[PDB]
């Protein structure tokens, strides 16, 4: 069972934003769905929920104003539609199909709220000075974007093992983040190291080779 | 003063609803609180352990509510539908020595459900004001099954 | 309307131990449900009804309690299992989540792997100046970073991100970031990361020279 959410969104405050989660069978009008809001250093908190045969929606006593649910059953869809955004909007809002407790959840969508603008990242390479012994650890920084998420991958995902890629760090307003990789010295800089960041939000895709210097 | 106490909203707790028996097993659990108005998933619908007419489901308000009306549905399960055609209505204030309810005289037979998923309002004339609601099936469609709502007001 | 109150809120162990935790409802409630999440990912469906475990996951999972006291047991914990664990009723308005018992893995004591790596050109043709220095594999969690430039440290346009628990290994990894302008930054020669650590009273320190390597 699967039930998919669209995605990213940046909005500005007072604006309005409109969330799907699209259910995989038919099995729709048979189970209700539920959303619930997950904000950074906060866990779940239930929003409320909609009946899927007879499209009642139910909101929980701190989501009652400029919060609603929705559906369109032909396309097996549920919506969260959230009106005048503020700050405290911002956060993860799940869905979840109830079958004896919330039993499939989408993988959920951030809200941003903000009226900052999007700002590219930069991609920079990090070879290490001169390399010493046998294995050798690279890097890749990337900065200055907004609003998130980007993508990190090395070789397009080939390279996996040994890598360590940082969750994003805010200021002022924007991200920066970075990434890791260690690999045996016969292979770089012998071999091809690339360093993959993608940025949709600012439609950005960058490939860094990491040379050495 | 006709609102949903809670048995939709589940303002009313699943403590507060209780039966003479129910219908369970490895599969399957049609308990009290599953007697919710408009209910999906599976087993969402209370069923008596066995089908006779000296069975009753209980809402324990914990409150004194005005009652002016319930509402009843049926359900449809493995393409056959069950549902409540008629029943008796009980009330007391102790939760031991129960109340008929009469009109006219005679003892009150409401006109429940003739379909699975459509839900039928009664109501209750005059308005009975009790802490414990009692609902007796009395006779129905192929099995006794149960999705209802208190309507009221404090 | 009912509360849910975990305990422990952290709590921790080792490979192969035992973990019980709790949740209390401030009244009766009919099952208790509960759920596993992973940083960055959707919440898990672990345990129907209080005691059933849910579709695919793993026996060493079982959970039990009635009234108002529920647990859940991890009978032989493993890496994977560190996470935030949720309990959750539906058995009256509004539907509740605790707050949630967060499960971190003991393991043997690791320093930090310390890594350095000078500003790329790419970066330097355009007036800023990161220096990147990479902390990784570490356990326990807490570290302390100090930068520190031709002998006198530095402590502002320094920028930190510490990775989550690994899945795998169990341990916590850190990334500094100390950002610069080209002309700030071309005054000094050599550059050093300080990693201060309870695994030794000694710092493990990176440096380089814009000179020679
Ligand atoms: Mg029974």
């Amino acid at each position: 069972i699967q039930l998919v959410q669209s995605g990213p969104e940046l909005k500005k405050p007072g604006k309005t934003v409109k969330i799907s989660c699209k259910a995989s069978d038919y099995t729709f009008t048979d189970y209700s769905l539920h959303w619930v809001k997950q904000a950074p250093g906060k866990g779940l908190k239930w929003m409320g929920w909609i009946n899927t045969e007879t499209g009642d929606p139910a909101y929980a006593d701190d989501f009652k104003g400029r919060f609603a649910f929705s559906l369109e059953t032909s396309v097996r869809t549920a919506y969260l539609q959230i009106n005048n955004l503020k700050n405290e909007d911002t956060a993860i809002y799940f869905c979840a199909r109830e079958d004896d407790g919330l039993a499939s959840w989408g993988q959920g969508t951030t809200l941003t709220v903000s009226s900052a603008k999007t700002t590219a990242p930069s991609v920079y390479p990090l070879a290490p000075v001169c390399t010493t012994g046998s294995s050798v650890t690279l890097g890749c920084l990337v900065k200055g974007y907004f609003p998130e998420p980007v993508t990190l991958t090395w070789n397009s995902g080939s390279l996996s093992s040994g890598v360590h890629t940082f969750p994003a760090v805010l200021q002022s307003d924007l991200y920066t983040l970075s990434s890791s990789v260690t690999v045996t010295s016969s292979t770089w800089p012998s071999q091809s190291i690339t360093c993959n960041v993608a940025h949709p939000a600012s439609s950005t895709k960058v490939d860094k080779k990491i040379e050495p210097r | 003063c006709s609102m949903p106490l809670g048995m939709e909203s589940k303002a009313i707790s699943d403590a507060q609803i209780t039966a003479s028996s129910y219908f369970t097993n490895m599969f399957a659990t049609w308990s009290p609180s599953k007697a919710r108005l408009h209910l999906q998933g599976r087993s969402n619908a209370w069923r008596p352990q066995v089908n006779n007419p000296k069975e009753w489901l209980q809402v324990d308000f914990q409150k004194t509510m005005k009652v002016t009306g319930v509402t009843t549905q049926g359900v449809k399960s493995l393409l056959t539908s069950m549902y409540v055609k008629e029943f008796l209505i009980s009330s007391s204030q102790d939760g031991h020595q129960w109340t008929l309810f009469f009109q006219n005289g005679k003892v009150k037979v409401f006109q429940g459900n003739q379909d699975s998923f459509t839900p039928v309002v009664n109501s209750l004339d005059p308005p009975l004001l009790t802490r414990y609601l009692r609902i007796h099936p009395q006779s129905w469609v192929h099995q006794i099954a149960l999705r209802m709502e208190v309507l009221g007001c404090e | 309307q009912i509360v849910l109150t975990q305990s422990p809120a952290i709590m921790s162990a080792s490979p192969g131990e035992k973990v019980t935790m709790t949740c209390s409802a401030s009244s009766t409630v009919s099952y208790m449900y509960w759920y596993q999440q992973k940083p960055g990912s959707s919440p898990r469906f672990l345990i129907s009804d209080t005691s059933n475990l849910a579709s695919g996951v793993p026996v060493r999972f079982s959970g039990s309690g009635s009234g108002t006291s529920y647990s859940l047991t991890i009978s032989r914990i493993e890496a994977e299992d560190a996470a935030t664990y949720y309990c959750q009723h539906w058995s009256s308005y509004p539907l509740t989540f605790g707050g949630g018992t967060k499960l971190e893995l003991k393991r043997a004591d690791a320093a930090p792997t310390v890594s350095i790596f000078p500003p790329s050109s790419e970066q330097l043709t355009s007036g800023g100046a990161s220096v990147v220095c990479f902390l990784n594999n570490f356990y326990p969690k807490d570290i302390n970073v100090k930068w520190k430039i031709d002998g006198s440290e530095r402590q502002n346009g320094v920028l930190n991100s510490w990775t989550d628990q690994d899945s795998k290994d169990s341990t916590y990894s850190m990334s500094s970031t100390l950002t610069l302008t080209k002309d700030e930054y071309e005054r000094h020669n050599s550059y050093t990361c300080e990693a201060t650590h309870s695994t030794s009273t000694s710092p493990i320190v990176k440096s380089f020279n814009r000179n020679e390597c």
